């Protein structure tokens, strides 16, 4: 818990960390898939201009 | 007699050749339509162009 109790807080201020440890893993998997497909899309964007 | 045989055969030989060139030309036209629509690239247009001539 990272707020002092009984105080005023603004919107968007973090309150607790709930130990992700699974969402971090699937986020790493999704980013690993993204790192392949975005450079494939960029290479196809470069090659589609010359009609290769 | 050999000349008569060549006369009797070369007409049908060039008929088969002209029909083959016609089929290659229709193949090239279909590949060009497929390329200008955007389905396939310039490589499989170029190989059909090669087959044509």
């Amino acid at each position: 818990r990272l707020f002092k109790e009984g105080s005023d807080v603004k919107a968007g201020q973090q309150l607790y960390q709930i130990d992700p440890a699974t969402y971090e893993a699937d986020y790493q998997s999704a980013q690993a898939n993204l790192a392949s497909t975005q450079e494939q899309a960029q290479r196809y964007k470069l090659l589609v201009a010359d009609q290769a | 007699a050999d000349g008569l045989a060549a006369r009797g055969t070369f007409t049908e030989q060039l008929q088969a050749q002209r029909d083959l060139v016609k089929a290659s030309d229709e193949y090239y036209q279909l590949a060009d339509k497929r390329y200008r629509t955007g389905v396939d690239n310039y490589l499989t247009l170029l190989d059909a162009q090669r087959s044509l001539f």
